[PDB]
């Protein structure tokens, strides 16, 4: 089987259609949303509220006894944290609560968190109630549709998925707060715990999001540029201040001489600018203290972390601050040598031997969602109420009146309020700076298209810095192959900062349960406990930017990891990284890269001696065949196009891609012809014709209330096929119609890129929309402050027209609401109207009347009309390929030119569209549609003659020009595409051949 | 210059010179030790760096039939003053031929 | 047919017919003065992506393929750069006008 | 940056010379192109040793001696002597502390060119003393008392040396023969129909 022919290529293409259809059944398209909120939920949460003791000292006073500080410094902690379910608490059994209920009574679906916190202040330092706190309410979360906490989730398909909640379409990835409905926007952030190399002043550094104390290393400043001076390597700011030169550093940690620094560092030799830098960097060193001669004489001068500082970091400023340097490494004679590493690779980057680090490298990038967000928020509001809550136990001093421990002073409505602004507002917290707030964060979720839904979940987005030379932060980098979208974008005053995530994208979570102790077993002698200098030029192995052990013979070490990794040993989320010429071998179990799936090229290849009819995708990563892969393992291995024939060529490869229509996005990804294309009009397509176009809304249409739902009323799919489409299984991923489109000059009215339509076609239904919009309004609740009641009803003195309302305040549900009527009868007992009225331009019949409510009384009104509309000669269209325009001119069904069948077009469109705009793509469309869906000849003996029909339109694995013309003459049409017609007006044969066929046409809204 | 140093404290070396025999000695600045050097070179630096000549394209190569033949300033052995000379930028001419 | 849609004489629309029947040309430079020269130099480094393991002929940046014949994802990747430069480039400023 | 450039026009035919029009685009460029000292170096010695019996002066004023080594290929590419780097070096370093600078380099020594030194590089290049000129000296601080906080000073005229120009105009940044083809495709012109 080693020549892996015999099992060829329509079993391999097979068998990648079989992995990619059995991957979405199993992942879904809004996975990664779900499980950064579920990790949230399981883990994050109980690891947030886990901080101190809560002291208290109480700093009144000290002129008398009886006001000495003699009552009690108090502690109280947190234990478990318990999430309930979203239930509505009325009184009288209360209820379970659902996000249709949130949605049409404008509440916030959001769930109560109850701490098991514990006190036991008690008098024993002067000169309890643990028990009866294990329900405490701490706040109240919102909640993520289909989470581990949505109450739409417990039953699979048809036990009560049917609730009163649902759709056939949404999956749900959203928020509901207020009434309205929001999405986070994945955010891109710096991968930090690796070692970050600058250039313009050489200032390699030891980033850690936590631990704000931490350090770099800078070798490009020397202080004063008289004449000059050799560049000498000082430790710059390292406690937010306090310099100091290296080698103090050094001999604090315990070095015993020089030439084992040396051999720390272990440079090259030679290259004298090196060399001279660290001689100038020795006597830079004495010449500011005396060091190496005791344990104190040099430890004595790192003495700016104690008054010269501006900010002592804590208290026993000694050897205790000595583990605010690497908190992952254990003793010092591992931190003297990381720092001789760190030094190393600054001498190594200054010598141009390694390349400084690109920012814009999407390895060097860390995506936070859901889960980090809401880490951020909480950790900011929680310690607003730790400080707000320890100066409301002071106020007791010496006395108690109202001592319960608990529910008298934590406000539950502190992290109410402050989770609600940061949902309702948009003022987020920035990830840096502890007081400042960032914008680019969650927004509304469009339902225009149950595609806008799908592409408004999807999206990751860079900041904007500074707009000084932001670089390459807005073209796609050769490390967005698989993972991001190369073609698809907005334009305009984000144009490449926000992209969106592919097909077969994945984000990794976390990995807990560690595996420091798993890698023992492939190699990986340990690191000693001295300086000495016994090591070699054997590899190194970091772990998440630490040493914890080094190997030799790394090119058997790694193909071991990655074989446990394959036999379900090791954790799967994995990354394995070998650098070759650093000798340097990193293994990441990081939360936010991206994963994608890959073909792994077998040496036995199972699929031929097994053959199941049965592929689950937890099953396919047992036996290896498939396996996810990031970025930094991706470019060690050199990936085939496909299977095609481009796996059968050689055997030179590791792996190969599924298929080469998953490079690309959601939207872009079903287009046909999609790289025959200029990029402009794939971009026109993918980010805005197809988030417009009118199609599917809903399948259950009672329920949303919102500003214009609009509907078709006959969708189609396309005739054609693309990969994605047929994977996904969503015929709601194509809204519009199937047009038949000639390309003829007609009496001048589709000049300009304006088309024209035929007046019978519209008649029989096709593209007849329907608009359906929503009317609001409000009152208090019922007679309370918590006359100005503008209670609704009729007030039947004839303010406006009331010609359609009921004795209610609101009209009856078959009216015919005219060009300007009252709409809601929203008036007071006595005074004037505060009634709300139809404006100029809207108008329809009443579909339904909703009235809710919501917790203090405050009546909510909804009133839908509906309409029927025909496009008019204002509208705007589209095809699949960027070619818009507006309708001019319907034209009577007898005047168009018509073939020897009788075949009439739909629509018409001028030939000057296509030499300038250079999309071909349209016509290879046209010309496949009709190659199907006409008939086939000399069907009698010899075939079934419907079997060699191409149907696939896969973007860049696409059908050549000589299988549409054969098929085209095997059909009984011409090769050349065109076909004969008469005129509709004279009758005669008209001399030019006219271009016919089948194009799916797009109708799209703010129609005029 | 390679790094010296102690044999007593193995810290680095420090080149010091007294005019009593005319000789160079290293020292070291940690305890007291002394001895006698080898080399002659205190220092050593190797500063760093460790077309843009004009081109026409209107002139006959010798193998390549192109136009190029890029001319700059020379003083050859058997040339005088200043003289100019034409091979071609492509790798198959090879050949520098007189006027 | 194509001798009466197209003017003939113009050079702003003869070139982009041959950009559909018969190939694009050069899509990246180093002088397209907007995308720096990190991109250029590590685009062409992603000419290991089949293209060194397959090939040297040719080079990045030159595209010996048509939009009517299809582009394989390489020279699709570095045509994005390219129509995304020229976005970013009609799109910013402009105010100064 | 605009506010600086200068076109050349050089119109002085003589008919039938053939590549008389070329020999004269190049050569208005040689009296104005600016080579430097910083460009054609490879390194840079002090050495105490190997001069100490070249160090004739009666109260031994002389000790060290800093090697500038050239490469040869391109001080006989361009057809630059030896003799006139010593004259452009000597006078710009007597014209520079006439000059109110200070009185650290009056003493200066500047010896000579010499293209064979020694057989030098004991730390490891392993040449054949090519172009090793400049040997100077820095007597400046007489009976010098501290061996190291001397050689410093011999580094702060290392970079006055490396800084001077030896053949050109010191006033030119660049000057480049380009345009083969006045047509009326290229910029604006004063005249060309010709
Ligand atoms: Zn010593
Ligand atoms: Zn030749
Ligand atoms: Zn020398």
């Amino acid at each position: 089987e080693v020549d892996l022919r015999d099992l060829g290529e329509p079993f391999l293409q097979s068998f990648c259609k079989k992995a990619a259809t059995s991957f979405f059944d199993e992942y879904g398209l809004v996975s990664h949303q779900l499980n950064s909120y579920n990790f949230f939920i399981e883990h994050g949460l109980q690891s947030v509220f886990e901080s101190s003791g809560e002291m208290l000292v109480e700093p009144s006073f000290d002129p008398t006894k009886n006001k000495d500080h003699e009552w009690r410094y108090a502690t109280v902690k947190f234990g478990e944290v318990s999430v309930d379910k979203p239930t509505l608490y009325s009184d009288d059994k209360e209820l379970v609560f659902l996000p249709w209920h949130a949605r049409l009574q404008n509440m916030t679906y959001s769930a109560r968190m109850k701490v098991n916190v514990d006190v036991e202040v008690f008098v024993k330092k002067v000169v309890i109630l643990s028990k009866k706190t294990q329900d405490i309410p701490i706040g109240r979360i919102p909640v993520m549709v289909k989470s581990v906490l949505c109450n739409t989730t417990e039953k699979g398909k048809n036990g009560e998925s049917y609730r009163k909640g649902e759709c056939a379409f949404d999956q749900g990835g959203y928020f509901v707060i207020k009434g309205a409905e929001k999405v986070f926007i994945a955010q891109e952030q710096i991968c930090t715990k690796r070692l970050w190399i600058s250039n313009s002043p050489w200032t390699v550094s030891y980033r850690s999001e936590t631990k704000r104390n931490r350090f770099i290393v800078r070798l490009s400043e020397n202080q004063k540029a008289e004449d000059f001076k050799r560049k000498e390597k000082v430790l710059t700011v390292y406690f937010l201040s306090t310099e100091i030169p290296v080698w103090v550093l050094f001999f604090a940690l315990g070095v015993a001489s020089d030439k084992e620094a040396v051999d720390l560092i272990a440079f090259d030799g030679g290259d004298a600018s090196i060399t001279n830098s660290v001689v100038a960097s020795i006597q830079e060193a004495d010449s500011v203290c005396e060091d190496f001669r005791h344990g104190r004489n040099a430890l004595a001068y790192v003495e700016q972390q104690i008054k010269g500082t501006k900010f002592p970091p804590g208290e026993s400023v000694d050897e205790c601050l000595s583990l605010y340097l690497f908190p992952g490494l254990k003793s010092l004679t591992q931190k003297a040598r990381f720092l001789g590493y760190m030094v190393k690779c600054l001498f190594s980057a200054y010598a141009g031997k390694r390349k400084c680090e690109n920012r814009d490298n999407f390895r060097n990038k860390r995506i936070e969602l859901a889960g980090e967000l809401l880490e951020r928020e909480l950790r900011v509001h929680l310690a607003h109420a730790r400080r707000t809550m320890t100066k409301a136990m002071q106020r007791h001093l010496t006395g108690d009146g109202d001592l319960k421990p608990i529910e008298h002073y934590l406000d539950a409505s502190i992290i109410t309020n402050g989770l609600s602004r940061a949902f309702s507002t948009g003022a987020w917290c920035h990830p840096f700076r502890k007081m400042e707030r960032v914008s680019g964060v969650v927004a509304n979720l469009g339902r225009a298209n149950p595609l806008q839904s799908l592409i408004d979940l999807r999206r990751t987005r860079q900041q904007v810095l500074y707009t000084g030379r932001v670089g390459d932060a807005r073209y796609p980098h050769p490390s967005h192959w698989g993972r991001l979208c190369f073609l698809s974008t907005p334009d305009g005053e984000n144009c490449g900062l926000v992209k969106n995530l592919s097909l077969l994208g994945l984000v990794s979570t976390q990995i807990m349960e560690p595996v420091v102790e798993e890698l023992f077993d492939s190699g990986m002698e340990e690191l000693m406990d001295d300086t000495s200098t016994p090591l070699s030029g054997k590899h190194k192995v970091l772990l998440n930017g630490d040493w914890v052990g080094v190997c030799s013979d790394s090119d058997y070490f790694v193909a071991d990891l990655k074989s446990r990794r394959r036999q379900s040993e090791l954790p799967r989320q994995m990354e394995i990284k070998l650098d070759k010429d650093d000798k340097e071998v990193r293994i990441f179990t990081d939360a936010g890269r991206l994963l994608r799936p890959l073909l792994v090229v077998e040496n036995l290849h199972k699929l031929k001696q097994s053959k199941p009819s049965k592929y689950t995708f937890e099953h396919l990563l047992d036996q290896g065949i498939l396996e996810l892969i990031g970025i930094e393992e991706e470019e060690d291995c050199t990936t085939a196009w496909g299977t095609k024939q481009l796996l059968k060529q050689q055997k030179s490869y590791t792996h190969c891609e599924l298929d080469l229509s998953f490079l690309l996005g959601v939207s872009c990804a079903i287009v046909p012809f999609a790289n025959h294309d200029h990029g402009r009009r794939v971009l026109y397509q993918s980010q805005k014709h197809c988030q417009q176009a009118i199609g599917f809304c809903s399948t259950n249409p009672n329920i949303r209330c919102d500003t214009l739902s609009q509907q078709l009323f006959y969708p189609q799919r396309p005739l054609f096929k693309t990969m994605a489409s047929e994977c996904l299984q969503k015929d709601v991923l194509f809204n519009g119609q199937n047009a038949i489109v000639a390309v003829n000059v007609h009496l001048g009215f589709n000049q300009e890129d304006s088309i024209v339509m035929n007046k019978a076609s519209l008649e029989r239904g096709m593209f007849r929309s329907e608009q359906i919009r929503s009317y609001k309004a409000d009152v208090d609740s019922k007679d309370s402050e918590k006359d100005e009641v503008v209670q609704f009803g009729k007030t039947h003195s004839k303010i406006g027209r009331v010609d359609s309302l009921d004795d209610d305040g609101f009209p009856f549900v078959g009216a015919n609401m005219h060009s300007g009527d009252i709409v809601i009868g929203r008036c007071t007992e006595s005074g004037t109207d505060h009634s709300v009225k139809l404006k100029h331009t809207e108008r329809g019949i009443v579909q339904k009347v909703v009235l809710s409510s919501n917790d203090d009384g405050k009546n909510y009104a909804t009133v839908s009309l509906r309409q029927v509309r025909s496009p008019c000669l204002g509208d705007k269209f589209s095809s699949m390929h960027g070619q818009k325009g507006v309708l001019g001119y319907i034209e009577e069904q007898e005047n168009f030119a018509f073939t020897n069948q009788g075949i009439v077009p739909d629509i018409v469109i001028n030939p000057h569209a296509f030499p300038s705009r250079q999309t071909p793509g349209q016509l290879l469309e046209a010309a496949l549609s009709k190659g199907i869906a006409c008939p086939m000849q000399k069907k009698k003996g010899k075939s079934d003659a419907y079997s060699k029909v191409t149907r696939h339109a896969t973007p860049f694995s696409t059908p050549s020009v000589d299988d549409i013309t054969d098929q085209l003459h095997r059909a009984g049409f011409s090769r050349s595409g065109n076909e004969r017609v008469y005129n509709g007006r004279t009758g005669e044969m008209m001399r030019s051949l006219i271009f016919m066929g089948p194009n799916f046409y797009q109708r799209l809204i703010h129609m005029s | 210059s390679t790094m010296k140093f102690c044999r007593e404290c193995n810290n680095i070396l420090y080149p010091k010179e007294d005019r009593e025999q005319s000789i160079l000695l290293y020292a070291c600045r940690n305890c007291d030790h002394q001895e006698a050097a080898d080399d002659n070179c205190v220092y050593r630096n190797e500063v760093h760096h460790s077309p843009t000549l004009p081109r026409t394209k209107a002139v006959r190569c010798a193998k390549c039939q192109h136009g190029e033949a890029v001319f700059f300033q020379a003083t050859a052995r058997g040339e005088e003053g200043m003289t100019l000379f034409f091979v071609c930028c492509n790798p198959n001419c090879g050949h520098r031929w007189r006027e | 047919s194509m001798r009466n849609l197209i003017d003939i004489k113009s050079n702003s629309a003869i070139n982009k017919l041959v950009q559909q029947i018969g190939f694009l040309g050069l899509q990246l430079s180093d002088k397209k003065k907007l995308y720096t020269k990190t991109l250029v130099e590590d685009m062409a480094q992603f000419y290991k992506k089949k293209y060194v393991s397959t090939s040297s002929s040719g080079d990045f940046g030159i595209v010996k393929g048509c939009f009517f014949h299809g582009l394989d994802p390489y020279e699709e990747m570095a045509h994005s750069v390219a129509a995304r430069e020229v976005i970013v480039r009609s799109s910013r400023g402009l105010a100064e006008p | 940056t605009n506010d600086r450039r200068v076109i050349l026009y050089l119109n002085e035919c003589r008919c039938g010379k053939k590549y008389c029009q070329e020999n004269s685009a190049y050569t208005v460029r040689n009296k104005l192109k600016k080579v430097s000292l910083k460009d054609t170096a490879v390194e840079f010695l002090v050495e105490y040793r190997k001069q100490q019996a070249i160090s004739e002066i009666f109260g031994m004023d002389i000790c060290l001696h800093g090697h500038i080594h050239l490469n040869k290929t391109l001080l006989e590419g361009w057809n630059i002597s030896m003799q006139d780097i010593l004259q452009r070096c000597e006078d710009a370093i007597n014209s520079l502390v006439q000059k109110k600078k200070k009185k650290a380099e009056d003493f200066k020594k500047m010896n000579l060119s010499v293209s064979e030194c020694c057989s030098f590089r004991g730390p490891g290049s392993s040449k054949d003393s090519d172009m090793p000129c400049l040997m100077f000296s820095s007597y400046n601080a007489t009976d010098p008392d501290l061996e190291r906080t001397l050689d410093v000073l011999c580094n702060t005229i290392y970079p006055v040396l490396l800084e001077t120009v030896i053949k050109g105009d010191p006033r030119i940044a660049s000057a480049n023969i380009i345009w083969n083809s006045p047509e009326t495709t290229t910029w604006i012109r004063s005249l060309h129909a010709s």
